[PDB]
């Protein structure tokens, strides 16, 4: 499926402390480690970028995005497109973290991109629309979460770029 | 980073066998094939006064193949007796995403052309024969085109002499050269 | 190049190419002896 | 295909033209009927053989640069060899099964 990411602004102890608490809860759930899948999407201008893992940097800027350019295709195109887009002043940062896989699942914690940011959680599903199981698993993870806003009224058929659209919306929201 | 050594080729429309058999025999490959695609040039340059071409060549006879696009221009004056080409930068695309992004970012279709012919390859080289038509979107100059081209990193222009020798090998039929 | 449009994280990036040579023949011989042993065990249990 | 037969016919015609020229010279120098027509035919055949040789030499010169037509479908040859080997192994196994059945009955 394509589970959107949320921005739970935790407080009290620390941002890193809340991230460690979420990781400890996930480990208590019984999820093993599956490498560090650091996602990266930098805005530009109304252009964008993407490094979500996958050797394809697919910048879904607008009009749902192509999401087909290679890891170096869009990058070389933007590097050669000097003078066309002169809005490179406002920079953009990206998060990182780990990636666990409990069973047919995935979890990604979105840390501080440039330093100001919350712990952005993100999950996926097995086949795909099919939100009963997703919510039943999310409620056992934490409390206030699951904003939603998917590509409703589409049938798309499990749009993979929907994750990128949710990430872009979250990055613009903070 | 990457570069190209594309050479221009133009053969008479009637001289087809002396090209196909020679290329199939001298050194191209085993089990040759053909192709069919149509190009869509674009340009978006308001004040820069430098229209960048984005050839979204989509193979109509392909099963949803990506719209492999290439950027070419500003031939570098190397004077290395080579094909006198410039740097290249390929870029894949999705289904109908090339037109979608061209409409989103804003582009102007300079022209539309279609190509059709046989395919050939080499070790670090590539030669292609095809014919261009002048027809509407639903579907000619009477002159085939030998697309002897090389795309590779900068290196030391070692493939230039190899391409020159390969062109001299097919001298009785055609005579490749550069272009302006 | 299909990794462009259909961006696969680690499935096709690893399935595009893999090792071969002696490992394949070894696996085939292992499967052969395993099938032979299973058939022999079934035949022996039937005869017993 | 046809060029080989063409060259063979050209060589045979050159030989026949030489023989006809010799015979015409002999008949004309023996004593003094059809010697004039014979000499005319011999000269015409010699000119035709020369023209055919010049045309064959002025061929398209296919490659003249390297070993052409590289690759004689070796993959298909190997595939056919493997198919024949499969057929032979199947025949051997079938003969073994038939011998076992004959020993059974």
């Amino acid at each position: 499926v394509t589970c959107v990411s949320q921005m739970p602004v935790a407080e009290g102890k620390s941002l890193q402390q809340t991230v460690e608490l979420l990781t400890k809860k996930l480990e208590m759930l019984g999820a093993e480690k599956q490498g560090t899948f650091c996602v990266d999407c930098e805005t530009y201008h109304g252009k964008l970028m993407y490094v979500m893992h996958y050797p394809l940097s697919c910048f879904a800027l607008f009009e749902n995005g192509p999401c087909l350019i290679a890891d170096t295709n869009f990058d070389v195109l933007m590097v050669k497109l000097k003078g066309f887009f002169q809005s490179a002043k406002a920079s953009k940062i990206e998060t990182r973290g780990t990636r666990y896989q409990y069973c047919d699942f995935l979890v990604k914690v979105g840390t501080v991109t440039m330093g100001p940011s919350a712990r952005g959680i993100s999950v996926e599903v097995e086949y795909g629309d099919c939100w009963s199981l997703l919510l039943e698993f999310l409620q056992s993870f934490l409390g206030s979460h699951a904003p939603g806003a998917p590509t409703v009224f589409g049938n798309a058929v499990y749009g993979p770029a929907d994750t990128m659209i949710q990430y872009m919306e979250l990055f613009n929201k903070i | 980073n990457m570069m190209e050594y594309l050479l221009q080729g133009s053969v008479l429309d009637h001289s087809l066998e002396s090209l196909i058999h020679r290329l199939r025999g001298l050194c191209d490959n085993m089990e040759p094939e053909t192709f069919l695609d149509h190009e869509m040039v674009f340009l978006l340059k308001g004040q820069q006064a430098s229209p960048f071409v984005l050839r979204a060549r989509r193979s109509m006879d392909r099963a949803g193949a990506p719209w492999h696009l290439r950027y070419l221009g500003q031939p570098e004056m190397g004077d290395k007796n080579r094909h006198a080409l410039v740097r290249n930068c390929v870029d894949i695309a999705t289904s109908e995403n090339l037109t979608d992004f061209l409409m989103e970012m804003g582009f102007r279709m300079d022209h539309e052309f279609v190509a059709k012919g046989h395919l050939f390859r080499k070790g670090i080289m590539k030669v292609v024969v095809y014919k261009i038509f002048r027809i509407l979107v639903p579907g000619l100059s009477l002159s085939y085109l030998v697309e002897l081209s090389v795309v590779a990193p900068a290196g030391q222009d070692m493939v230039s002499d190899d391409m020159r020798n390969f062109a001299e090998q097919l001298k009785p039929l055609v005579h490749l050269e550069k272009i302006d | 190049r299909l990794s462009g449009p259909q961006a696969f994280d680690k499935n096709e990036i690893n399935s595009i190419q893999s090792t071969e040579g002696l490992l394949e023949k070894i696996i085939k011989q292992a499967k052969h002896i395993f099938l032979r042993s299973r058939t022999a065990a079934t035949i022996d249990s039937l005869a017993s | 295909n046809e060029r080989l037969r063409a060259l063979e016919d050209i060589e045979r015609e050159i030989g026949a033209i030489l023989q006809n020229a010799g015979t015409a010279i002999l008949e004309l120098s023996k004593e003094k009927r059809l010697l004039d027509r014979q000499a005319a035919a011999f000269t015409t055949s010699v000119q035709h053989v020369e023209a055919e040789l010049s045309a064959q030499i002025r061929y398209l010169t296919q490659v003249a640069t390297g070993q052409p037509h590289e690759g004689s479908s070796y993959s298909s040859r190997k595939d056919c060899q493997m198919a024949l080997k499969r057929v032979d192994y199947a025949r051997l196994k079938i003969s073994d099964v038939a011998r076992t059945c004959e020993q059974m009955l």
